[PDB]
C-alpha cells in the first residue's frame, strides 16, 4: 500500500512511529572541521541512519543502479574545476553552487521521509539551511555576481518553507588558521588552492548568520577542534537536550501528512530549483538540452519507468 | 486538511449542485446555492496565504450579491403567482434579477470581473472545480427558465462575454488567467444558443468541461501555472506537449478535433431562426480564443525554449501525481468529432 | 474510396513499427504503391461521374487532383531525408505522420460528395500544415507565416460555414449531386450578395486572390521543403476545386459579382509576376509565381465557360508539378550553401552539369513553352478570357512577356555567370537530388502526349 | 400591491445600492448584505402571512438560518483578512491583477 | 544553418506581468513563483 | 556567452565516409535499398505501367463512342434528306409556353 490518503485514513499516522529518539541532527561545520568523522560517529552511537554529505552524484545514488552518471547529465559543474578557476566565464561557480543546494534540498527530502516513515532518526552532514555559507563566500571573493545571489535567494525562499528545521545543530568550530593546516595534510592538489579569504567568509557566515539564526528555533552545540573528537561527549550532550522550541513542537498528524506527501515526491520537492530565470551560469541552451536528454534515456535503466525495463532484466511487463 | 473532511466537503459541493438540479421548489435551488458555496471557501483557502484570503473573499462578496439577487427574484415572483415551481417566472421584473443573479454566479461579462482574479489566487486544483464543477447549477436553472428569459438581455451578456473573454486573454502570461478568460468566452456561446435550442447548452457544456478539465490536469501533473514554466515542460515530459497541442487546437474550435462541434452546431440552430449575422460574429470573434491558444502551443509544443541545469535533475524521477482520467478526457477532448450525432442522448 | 482511405492510414502503423533506418526506405515505397492504385480511378465516364457511395464520389475534377496528390507523398519523403537526418527517431516519425494525415484529409476532401463533409477535411489541412511550418521550418519567421497562414483561412473559411448551413436548411441537402439538379437561380438582393462573398472569400484567399495572398510568401517560403511542395502543388488547389464546385449553386449573380475579383486577378497578374524580377530571396520568387500563375485560375473559373474551365484543371495540374520541382531545385542549393539569397551562389552550371539541365526545364515550364500542359492550360484561359473581352489579350500578353523575363533571370542568376570563389563545399549532386527532379518533370512532360486526363469535367 | 411593499421593497433597493458601493470598511459592506436579508425576510413574511400560506410560514426561519450560516463565514473571511493586514480596508485586497 | 530555436530574449517576452506593456501596468511584477507573499 | 548553448555544428560531407553514397542514408546498405525502392517504383512500376495503363483506357469519357454513334445520325439523316442537325434539342410539340 503506497502511502496517501487512505494509507493515512487507514492507520499509517506519523506519531505512532516517531518516539523520544526521533530526531534530525546536521552536523555543520567549516572545510576539513572534522564533521565527517564526528557525525558518522554520532549515527552509530544512537542509532540513526546516516547520510554522507550531499555532493554532485549525490541524485544518482538514490536513483537508477545507485552508481554515479557521467557528468555531462550533472551539468559538468566540478568542485575540483571551481578551485582552479573560481572565476570562470562559463559559470562554473555559481552552476555548481545551485545544483549543490537541489542536491541538498533533495538529501533533506529523503531524510524527513526516512524520519516519518519509520520513526528513526537521521545525521546530516551538512543542510539546505547552512548551504548558503558557500554563496556569500562565493561572493565576497567575487567569485560569482550578485544576479547569482539573487537567483539563489528566490529558489531558497520557495523551498525552505515547506520543510521543519533540524531538531539539534552540532557545529564543529575550527580557525581558519587551522582548517589551512589540516587542508594541507589531505594534499589535495585542487582544495589546496583554497585561499584564506574564502574559508574566513565560510565562518563568517557560519558565525554571522547561520548559528544566530538557527539558535531560535533549534539546540545549537558549538563545540571545539578539541571536544569534537570526544563522541561519547557529543552522544551524552544531545540526549539531554529539552527541545522547549521550534516548529516541531506544533505539529501533529495532519501536518506531518502534508509534509509526508510532499517529501514523498520528489518532482514536487525540486519543482521550483528550476524557476524560468534566465541566469547565464543555470540556463542551457534547447538545442544543448535536448542532445543530452536523448543521451540520458539511452543509459541503461533509464529508457523507462522503474520495473518497465526489458534490458536490465525487467519481466512481466505484458502484466504490469 | 484532514483527507476525511476533504472527501466531506466535496461532497457537500457536490450535494449543493445536486439538490438545485433535483429540486422543483425555489427555495431548494437557493439552499443549494447555499450550500455550495458554503463548502467551496474552504478548499479556495487551503494553502493559507493573502492570495488565497483576497480570491475567498472576492468569491463570497460575488456570490453572496447573487445569491440575494436570486431570492428577490423568487419572492417577487411568489408575490405575482402565488407558487414556489421551479418553471418560468411569471413576472418581467423576477425574469432579469434571476438572470443577472445567474450572469454573476457563471461570471459572465460584465459581471466576470471575479473569475480572472479568483482563478489566479487559488491552486489548480480549486481553479478546475471553480470553472467546470460551479457552472453546473447556474445552467441547470437557466435551462429551466429560458421561455421567460429577456431575448435581449441573454444575447446581450453572451456576446460581451465572447468578446471580453477574447479579448481579455490576449494579455495574459498566467495560465490560471489564461483559462478564467477562456472560460468567459465559451459561457457566452452556451447562453447565445439557449433560447433557440437549449440541447446544444448541454453540448457545449460537457465538451467545455472536458475539455477544461483535461487543461488542468496536464497543469497540475507538472505543477506549471506560468507559460515560461510550462515552456520547460517539453524538456521532461514530452508526451504532455503533444497531448497539450492537441487539447489546445480543439478548445480554439478547429476541425478535426471535438471543440468543433458545439460551434458546429450553435450554428446550425441558430440559423435555423433565421440568425446569420450573430452565429457570424461569434464564429469570428471566437479567433481571438484561438489566437493565445496557439501562443502557448508555440512556447509548449512547437518550439524548444531556454531549460535550466537544474532540469537535469527531474529527468531522474517519474510523475506520480495521479493524473485522474487524463488518458480518457484527452481522447474524449479531441477524437469524439466522428460521433457528433451522439448529441441526441442529451435531448 | 475505401481502397484509398484505409492503405494511407496504415502507413502509420508502417512508419511506426518498422526498424530504426527503414522508416524513409517503407514509407517511399508503400506510398509509390497506393499512388499506383490511384489510376484506378480513371475509370471516367462521359456522361455520370464515379459515385461510389453516400460520401465519397469522384469525377474528371477530382481524379487529376486525387492521382497529384497521392504521388507528392513519396516526393515529399524524398526531398526531406536530408535535413532530417540530424533528427530524433520518433521526431522523425511525427513528421512522416503529419504528411500522412495530410494526404489522408486531401484524399477524402476532393472526394467528399457533401458539402459539408468537404468543409470540414477542407479545414483539417490546416492542422498537419500549421504544425509542419512551426515545428520543422527553420528560421524565427516560421512562427509568424503560421499565424498569417491559419488566421487568413479561418477569416473567410467561417462564414463559409454559415453560408454552407444555410444552404442546407433552405435547399435542404448539400450532397453535391443533389444540388446539380435542385439548384436554384440566385435573385439578385443585398441577403444573396453576401451569400455569394461567404460562399467564395475561403476559396479565394486559399488560391490565393490579389491583396489577400500576404499569407503566401511567408507560409510557402518559411516552411520546410516537404511543407513548402504540398503548400504549393496541392493546397491552393483546394480553393481552385471548391470555387468549381460551389459556382453552381451561384447563378446567375456570378456574371456580375465577379468583376472585382477578375479586375484583382487580371492587375495581380501582372503585379506579382513583376515583384518576381525584384527578388531577393530565390524561394520568395517562386512563391510569388504561384500567385501569378493562380491568378489565371481564379479568372478562369469565374468567366464559367467550357474552354476556361479547361484551362483551369490543366493549370492547377500542370502548376502542381512545376512549382513543387523548382522547390526542390531551390532546396538543393540550400542545402550546400545554407542560405535562400539568389545572389549568393552563381554560375552553378560549371559546378553541377546535370542539375543545371533540370533549371532548364522546370524554367521551361514554367514560362509556358509549348506543348507542355502549362502552356495548354494557359493556352485555353486566355482563349476563353478573349471571348469575355478582347481587351483581356493586352493584359494577358504583358504577362507573358514578364513571366519569361522572370523565370529565365532566375536561372541565369544562379547557373550562369562566374562561380563565386569562396563558396567551395559545391558537392556533387546526389542520386536523390537527381532522381526527385525526374521524378516532377517526366510525368509532367508525358502528359503531353495525353492531355485529356487533365482536362476535367468538361472535356 | 399596498404601500407596505413599496417601502420594504424600497428598503431592499437601499440596501442592494448600499452593498454594491463600498466606502472603505469590509464590515460596512457586510451589514448592507444582512439588511438585505432582513427586507427579505420581511417580504417574504408579509406575502406568506397575509395570503395564509400556511405551509410556507417556515420559509422565513429557513431563510434566516442559511443566510445568518452565510454571514458567520462572512466575518470569518473579514477576520482572516485584518489578521494579514491589520485592517478590514477592501483596498487591501487588490493583490490579483493590482 | 540549424533550426532555430528561442533565445532568451525571445523567452523573456513571455515573462512580465502583461503581454502587451503599456504605461498604466509598467508598475506590475510578476507573482510570487509559490503564490506566496511575505507577511507584513 | 548568455547561456550555454551547443556551437553550430558543422555540415557533414556524405562522401567522405562514402564516395558510392546515393544520398539516401547514411547506411551503405540501407543507402542502395532506398535507391532501389525509388527507382522500381517510381520509374519501372509508376511511370512505365501507369504510363501504358493510361494509353489503353477503356475510352476514357467515350470520345470513340461519340465520333461512332455520330457516323451513323450522319448517314441516317442525309440518306433521309433529315436535317444534319436540328435547331431545337427538344421537341417543341411538348413545350407550354407561358402565355
Ligand atoms: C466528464 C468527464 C470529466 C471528468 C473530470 C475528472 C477530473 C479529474 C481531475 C484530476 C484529479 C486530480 O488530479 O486531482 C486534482 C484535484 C485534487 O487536488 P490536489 O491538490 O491534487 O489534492 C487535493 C488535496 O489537497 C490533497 O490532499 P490529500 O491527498 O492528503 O487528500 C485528498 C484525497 C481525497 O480523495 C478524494 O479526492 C476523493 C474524492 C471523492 C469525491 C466523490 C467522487 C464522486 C463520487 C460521488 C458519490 O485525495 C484526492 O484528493 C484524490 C484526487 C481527486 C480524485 C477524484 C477523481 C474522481 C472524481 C472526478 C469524477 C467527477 C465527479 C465529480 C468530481 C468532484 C466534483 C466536486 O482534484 C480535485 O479536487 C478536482 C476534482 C474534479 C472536479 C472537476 C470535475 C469536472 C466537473 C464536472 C464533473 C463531470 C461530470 C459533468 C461533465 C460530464
Ligand atoms: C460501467 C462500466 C465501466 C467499467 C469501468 C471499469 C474501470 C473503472 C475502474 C478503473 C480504476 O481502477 O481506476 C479508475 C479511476 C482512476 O483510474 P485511472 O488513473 O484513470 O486509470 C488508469 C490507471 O493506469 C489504472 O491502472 P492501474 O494499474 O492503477 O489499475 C488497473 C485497473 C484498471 O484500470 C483501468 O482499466 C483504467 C481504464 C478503465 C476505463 C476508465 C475510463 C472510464 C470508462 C468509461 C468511459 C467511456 C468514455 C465514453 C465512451 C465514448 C463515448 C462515445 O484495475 C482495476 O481497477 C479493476 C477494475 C475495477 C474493478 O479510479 C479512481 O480513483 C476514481 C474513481
Ligand atoms: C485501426 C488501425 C490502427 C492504425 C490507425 C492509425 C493510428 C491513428 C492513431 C491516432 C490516435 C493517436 C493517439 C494514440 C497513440 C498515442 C501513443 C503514444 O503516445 O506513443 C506513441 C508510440 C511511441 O513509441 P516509442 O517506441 O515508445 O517511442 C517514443 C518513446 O516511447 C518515448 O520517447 P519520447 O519521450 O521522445 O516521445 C515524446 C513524443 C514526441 O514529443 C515531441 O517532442 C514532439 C513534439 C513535436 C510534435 C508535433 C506533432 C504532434 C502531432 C500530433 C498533433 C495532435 C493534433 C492532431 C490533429 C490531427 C491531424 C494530425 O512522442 C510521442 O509519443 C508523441 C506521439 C503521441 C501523441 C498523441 C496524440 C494524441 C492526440 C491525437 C489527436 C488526433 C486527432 C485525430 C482527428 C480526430 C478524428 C479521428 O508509438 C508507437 O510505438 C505505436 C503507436 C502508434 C501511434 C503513433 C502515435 C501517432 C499519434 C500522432 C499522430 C496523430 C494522427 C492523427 C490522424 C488523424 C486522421 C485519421
Ligand atoms: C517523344 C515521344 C514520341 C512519341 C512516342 C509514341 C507513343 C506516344 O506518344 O503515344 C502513346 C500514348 C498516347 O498515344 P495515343 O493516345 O495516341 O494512343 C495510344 C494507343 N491507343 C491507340 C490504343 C489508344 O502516350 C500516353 O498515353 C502517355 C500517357 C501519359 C501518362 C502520364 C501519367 C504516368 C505517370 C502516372 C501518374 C503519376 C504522376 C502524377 C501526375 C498527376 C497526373 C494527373
Ligand atoms: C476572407 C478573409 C479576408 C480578410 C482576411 C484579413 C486577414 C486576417 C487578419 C490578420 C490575421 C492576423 C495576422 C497575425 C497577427 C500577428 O501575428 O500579430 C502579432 C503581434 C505581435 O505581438 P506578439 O506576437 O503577440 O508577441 C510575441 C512576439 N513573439 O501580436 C499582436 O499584436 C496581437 C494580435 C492579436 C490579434 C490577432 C488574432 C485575431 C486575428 C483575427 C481577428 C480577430 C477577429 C476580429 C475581431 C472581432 C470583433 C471584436
Ligand atoms: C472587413 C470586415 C467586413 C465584414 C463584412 C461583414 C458583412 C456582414 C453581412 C451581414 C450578413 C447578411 C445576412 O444577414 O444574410 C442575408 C440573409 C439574412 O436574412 P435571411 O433570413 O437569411 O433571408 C432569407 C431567409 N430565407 O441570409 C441569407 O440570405 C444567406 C446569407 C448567409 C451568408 C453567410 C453569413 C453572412 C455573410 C458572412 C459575411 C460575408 C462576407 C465574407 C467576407 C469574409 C472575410
Ligand atoms: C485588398 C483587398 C482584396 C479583397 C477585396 C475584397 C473583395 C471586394 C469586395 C466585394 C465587392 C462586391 C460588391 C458588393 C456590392 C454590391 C454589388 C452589386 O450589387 O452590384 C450590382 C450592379 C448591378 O449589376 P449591373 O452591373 O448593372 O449589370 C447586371 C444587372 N443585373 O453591378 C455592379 O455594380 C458591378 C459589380 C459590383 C461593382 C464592381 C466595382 C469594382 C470596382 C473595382 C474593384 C477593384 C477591387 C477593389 C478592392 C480594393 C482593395
Ligand atoms: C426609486 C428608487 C428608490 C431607491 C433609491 C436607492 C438609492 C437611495 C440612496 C441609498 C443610500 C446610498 C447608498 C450608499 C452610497 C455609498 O455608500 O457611496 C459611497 C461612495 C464611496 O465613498 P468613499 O469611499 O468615502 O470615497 C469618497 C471620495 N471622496 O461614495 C460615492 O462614490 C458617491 C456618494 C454618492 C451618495 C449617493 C448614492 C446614491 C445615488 C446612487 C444610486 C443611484 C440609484
Ligand atoms: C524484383 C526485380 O525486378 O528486381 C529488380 C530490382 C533491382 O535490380 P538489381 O538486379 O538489384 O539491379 C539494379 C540495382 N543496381 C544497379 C544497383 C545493381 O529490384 C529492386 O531493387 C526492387 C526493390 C526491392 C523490393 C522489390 C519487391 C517487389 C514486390
Ligand atoms: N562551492 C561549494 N563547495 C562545497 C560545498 N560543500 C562542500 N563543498 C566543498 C568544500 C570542500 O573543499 C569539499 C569537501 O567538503 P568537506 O568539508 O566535507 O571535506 P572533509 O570531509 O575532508 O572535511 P570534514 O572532516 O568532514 O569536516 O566540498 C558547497 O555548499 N559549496
Ligand atoms: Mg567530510
Ligand atoms: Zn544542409
Amino acid at each position: 500500500l503506497q502511502y496517501g490518503p487512505l494509507a493515512y485514513i487507514l492507520g499509517e499516522k506519523a506519531t505512532k512511529k516517531m518516539t523520544e529518539k526521533s530526531k534530525l541532527i546536521t552536523v555543520d561545520g567549516n572545510i576539513c572541521s572534522g564533521k565527517s568523522k564526528l557525525a558518522k560517529e554520532i549515527a552509530e552511537k544512537l542509532g540513526l541512519k546516516h547520510f554522507p554529505e550531499a555532493g554532485i552524484h549525490y541524485v544518482d545514488s538514490t536513483t537508477g543502479d545507485g552508481k554515479p552518471l557521467p557528468v555531462q547529465f550533472s551539468g559538468n559543474c566540478s568542485l575540483e574545476k571551481f578551485y582552479d578557476d573560481p572565476k570562470s566565464n562559463d559559470g562554473n561557480s555559481y552552476r555548481l553552487q545551485a545544483w549543490l543546494y537541489a542536491s541538498r534540498l533533495l538529501q533533506y527530502a529523503d531524510a524527513l521521509e526516512h524520519l516519518l516513515s519509520t520513526g528513526q532518526g537521521v545525521v546530516l552532514e551538512r543542510s539546505i539551511y547552512s548551504d548558503f555559507v558557500f554563496l556569500e563566500a562565493m561572493y565576497r571573493q567575487g567569485f560569482i555576481r550578485k544576479q547569482c545571489v539573487d537567483h539563489y535567494n528566490q529558489v531558497k525562499k520557495v523551498t525552505i518553507c515547506e520543510y521543519l528545521p533540524p531538531h539539534v545543530v552540532v557545529y564543529v568550530d575550527v580557525p581558519v588558521p587551522e582548517v589551512q593546516s589540516r587542508i594541507q595534510k589531505k594534499g589535495n592538489p585542487h582544495e589546496m588552492k583554497i585561499t584564506s579569504a574564502y574559508l574566513q567568509d565560510i565562518e563568517n557566515a557560519y558565525k554571522g548568520t547561520f548559528l544566530p539564526e538557527m539558535s531560535e528555533k533549534c539546540e545549537v552545540l558549538q563545540y571545539s577542534a578539541w571536544e569534537a573528537q570526544d563522541a561519547e561527549k557529543v552522544v551524552e550532550d544531545i540526549e539531554y537536550l529539552k527541545y522547549d522550541k521550534g516548529p516541531w513542537l506544533d505539529q501533529n498528524d495532519r501536518k506531518l501528512h502534508k509534509l509526508r506527501m510532499l517529501v514523498q515526491d520528489k518532482l514536487e520537492v525540486l519543482n521550483y530549483t528550476s524557476i524560468p530565470v534566465f541566469l547565464p551560469e543555470v540556463t542551457v541552451g534547447a538545442h544543448q538540452s535536448d542532445q543530452v536528454f536523448q543521451e540520458f534515456t539511452e543509459l541503461p535503466g533509464r529508457k523507462y519507468r522503474a520495473g518497465y525495463n526489458e534490458d536490465v532484466g525487467d519481466k512481466w511487463i505484458w502484466l504490469k | 486538511m484532514n483527507p476525511i473532511i476533504f472527501i466531506i466537503i466535496l461532497l457537500t459541493i457536490m450535494l449543493g449542485t445536486i439538490i438545485v438540479m433535483i429540486s422543483s421548489h425555489w427555495l431548494l435551488v437557493w439552499i443549494g446555492f447555499e450550500m455550495n458555496m458554503l463548502a467551496i471557501i474552504p478548499i479556495m483557502m487551503k494553502n493559507h496565504n493573502p492570495r488565497a484570503t483576497e480570491a475567498s473573499t472576492k468569491y463570497f462578496l460575488t456570490q453572496s450579491t447573487a445569491s440575494m439577487l436570486l431570492m428577490m427574484a423568487v419572492i417577487i415572483n411568489l408575490m405575482f403567482s402565488g407558487q414556489w415551481t421551479v418553471m418560468k417566472l411569471f413576472n418581467p421584473m423576477a425574469s432579469m434579477l434571476m438572470t443577472m443573479a445567474l450572469a454573476m454566479k457563471l461570471g459572465m461579462a460584465p459581471f466576470h470581473f471575479w473569475v480572472p482574479e479568483v482563478t489566479q489566487g487559488i491552486p489548480l486544483s480549486s481553479g478546475l472545480i471553480l470553472l467546470t464543477w460551479q457552472k453546473l447549477a447556474p445552467m441547470s436553472v437557466l435551462y429551466q427558465i429560458f421561455p421567460s428569459i429577456n431575448l435581449n438581455l441573454i444575447l446581450t451578456l453572451s456576446v460581451l462575454s465572447i468578446l471580453i473573454g477574447g479579448w481579455g486573454g490576449l494579455n495574459q502570461t498566467q495560465l490560471r488567467k489564461i483559462m478564467a478568460y477562456s472560460s468567459i468566452a465559451h459561457m457566452g456561446w452556451m447562453t447565445a444558443v439557449l433560447p433557440y435550442n437549449p440541447t446544444m447548452t448541454l453540448l457545449n457544456l460537457i465538451i467545455y468541461i472536458i475539455m477544461t478539465s483535461t487543461m488542468f490536469t496536464m497543469f497540475m501533473a507538472n505543477s506549471t501555472t506560468t507559460t515560461l514554466s510550462l515552456s520547460h515542460t517539453w524538456n521532461k515530459t514530452p508526451i504532455m506537449t503533444v497531448l497539450i497541442l492537441a487539447t489546445l487546437l480543439s478548445m480554439g474550435g478547429l476541425p478535426p478535433l471535438s471543440g468543433f462541434m458545439p460551434k458546429w452546431m450553435i450554428i446550425q440552430e441558430m440559423t435555423k431562426n433565421n440568425s446569420i449575422i450573430l452565429p457570424t460574429f461569434m464564429a469570428i470573434t471566437a479567433l481571438l480564443n484561438l489566437y493565445f491558444y496557439m501562443r502557448l502551443t508555440y512556447s509548449t509544443t512547437l518550439t524548444m525554449f531556454p531549460s535550466t541545469n537544474n532540469m537535469k535533475m527531474k529527468w531522474q524521477f517519474p510523475l506520480m501525481k495521479k493524473m485522474t482520467f487524463l488518458p480518457t478526457m484527452v481522447v474524449l477532448s479531441t477524437m469524439m468529432l466522428p460521433l457528433t450525432p451522439m448529441l441526441s442522448v442529451l435531448e | 474510396m475505401l481502397k484509398y482511405i484505409i492503405p494511407t492510414i496504415m502507413l502509420m502503423p508502417l512508419t511506426w513499427l518498422s526498424k530504426n533506418n527503414m522508416i524513409w526506405v517503407n514509407s517511399t515505397a508503400h506510398s509509390l504503391l497506393i499512388s499506383f492504385t490511384s489510376l484506378l480511378l480513371m475509370n471516367q465516364f462521359g456522361d455520370n461521374s464515379l459515385n461510389f457511395s453516400l460520401l465519397f464520389f469522384s469525377d474528371s475534377l477530382s481524379t487529376p487532383l486525387l492521382i497529384l496528390t497521392m504521388w507528392l507523398l513519396p516526393l515529399m519523403l524524398m526531398a526531406s531525408q536530408h535535413h532530417l537526418s540530424k533528427e530524433n527517431l520518433t521526431r522523425k516519425k511525427l513528421f512522416i505522420t503529419m504528411l500522412i494525415s495530410l494526404q489522408l484529409f486531401l484524399i477524402m476532401t476532393f472526394t467528399a460528395m457533401e458539402l459539408i463533409l468537404f468543409y470540414i477535411l477542407f479545414e483539417a489541412t490546416l492542422v498537419p500544415t500549421l504544425i509542419i511550418i512551426t515545428r520543422w521550418g527553420n528560421q524565427t519567421e516560421r512562427l509568424n507565416a503560421g499565424l498569417y497562414f491559419l488566421f487568413y483561412t479561418l477569416a473567410g473559411s467561417l462564414p463559409l460555414l454559415v453560408a454552407l448551413i444555410y444552404i442546407q436548411n433552405t435547399v435542404g441537402s448539400l450532397n453535391f449531386l443533389m444540388l446539380q439538379y435542385w439548384v436554384q437561380p440566385v435573385h439578385n438582393s443585398w441577403s444573396n450578395v453576401f451569400m455569394w462573398l461567404a460562399c467564395m472569400m475561403a476559396f479565394m484567399v486559399k488560391m490565393p486572390l490579389y491583396g489577400l495572398h500576404l499569407w503566401l510568401p511567408k507560409a510557402h517560403v518559411e516552411a520546410p521543403i516537404a511543407g513548402s511542395m504540398v503548400l504549393a502543388a496541392v493546397l491552393l488547389k483546394l480553393g481552385g476545386y471548391g470555387m468549381l464546385r460551389i459556382t453552381l449553386i451561384l447563378n446567375p449573380m456570378t456574371d456580375f459579382m465577379a468583376y472585382p475579383f477578375i479586375m484583382l486577378s487580371l492587375w495581380g497578374m501582372i503585379m506579382t509576376s513583376s515583384i518576381c524580377l525584384r527578388q531577393t530571396d530565390l524561394k520568395s520568387l517562386i512563391a510569388y509565381s504561384s500567385v501569378s500563375h493562380m491568378a489565371l485560375v481564379i479568372v478562369a473559373i469565374l468567366i464559367q465557360t467550357p474552354w476556361s474551365y479547361m484551362g483551369a484543371t490543366a493549370l492547377m495540374i500542370a502548376h502542381g508539378l512545376t512549382s513543387s520541382m523548382l522547390f526542390c531545385l531551390a532546396n538543393s542549393n540550400y542545402e550546400r550553401i545554407h542560405s535562400r539569397t539568389m545572389i549568393l551562389a552563381r554560375g552553378l552550371q560549371t559546378l553541377l552539369p546535370l542539375m543545371a539541365t533540370w533549371w532548364l526545364l522546370a524554367s521551361l515550364t514554367n514560362l509556358a513553352l509549348p506543348p507542355t500542359i502549362n502552356l495548354i492550360g494557359e493556352l485555353f484561359v486566355v482563349m476563353s478570357t478573349f471571348s469575355w473581352s478582347n481587351i483581356t489579350i493586352i493584359l494577358m500578353g504583358v504577362n507573358m512577356v514578364i513571366t519569361a523575363l522572370y523565370s529565365l533571370y532566375m536561372l541565369i542568376m544562379t547557373q550562369r555567370g562566374k562561380y563565386t570563389y569562396h563558396i567551395n563545399n559545391i558537392s556533387p549532386s546526389f542520386t536523390r537530388e537527381n532522381a526527385l527532379m525526374s521524378l516532377h518533370i517526366l510525368p509532367l512532360l508525358l502528359l503531353t502526349l495525353n492531355p485529356k486526363i487533365i482536362l476535367g469535367p468538361l472535356y | 400591491m399596498s404601500m407596505v411593499y413599496m417601502n420594504i421593497m424600497m428598503a431592499f433597493t437601499v440596501s442592494l445600492v448600499g452593498l454594491l458601493m463600498y466606502r472603505s470598511h469590509l464590515m460596512s459592506s457586510l451589514l448592507c448584505l444582512e439588511g438585505m436579508m432582513l427586507s427579505l425576510f420581511v417580504m417574504a413574511a408579509l406575502t406568506i402571512l397575509n395570503s395564509h400560506f400556511t405551509l410556507a410560514s417556515m420559509m422565513p426561519i429557513i431563510l434566516l438560518v442559511f443566510a445568518a450560516c452565510e454571514a458567520a463565514l462572512g466575518l470569518s473571511l473579514l477576520v482572516m483578512v485584518s489578521n494579514t493586514y491589520g485592517t478590514d480596508y477592501v483596498q487591501n485586497l487588490n493583490l490579483l491583477q493590482c | 544553418a540549424r533550426q532555430w530555436q528561442p533565445d532568451v530574449e525571445w523567452a523573456e517576452q513571455y515573462g512580465g506581468a502583461v503581454m502587451y506593456p503599456t504605461k498604466e501596468t509598467a508598475h506590475w511584477k510578476p507573482p510570487p513563483w509559490n503564490d506566496v507573499d511575505p507577511p507584513k | 556567452l548568455r547561456w550555454q548553448e551547443d556551437p553550430e555544428p558543422e555540415d557533414e560531407n556524405l562522401y567522405e565516409k562514402n564516395p558510392d553514397s546515393h544520398g539516401y542514408d547514411k547506411d551503405p546498405a540501407v543507402d542502395i535499398w532506398n535507391m532501389r525502392v525509388v527507382f522500381f517504383f517510381g520509374f519501372s512500376i509508376v511511370l512505365v505501367l501507369g504510363s501504358t495503363f493510361v494509353a489503353y483506357l477503356p475510352d476514357y469519357r467515350m470520345q470513340e463512342w461519340a465520333r461512332r454513334e455520330a457516323e451513323r445520325l450522319v448517314k441516317y439523316r442525309e440518306a433521309h434528306g433529315l436535317p444534319i442537325m436540328e435547331s431545337n434539342c427538344f421537341d417543341p410539340s411538348k413545350i407550354q409556353l407561358p402565355e
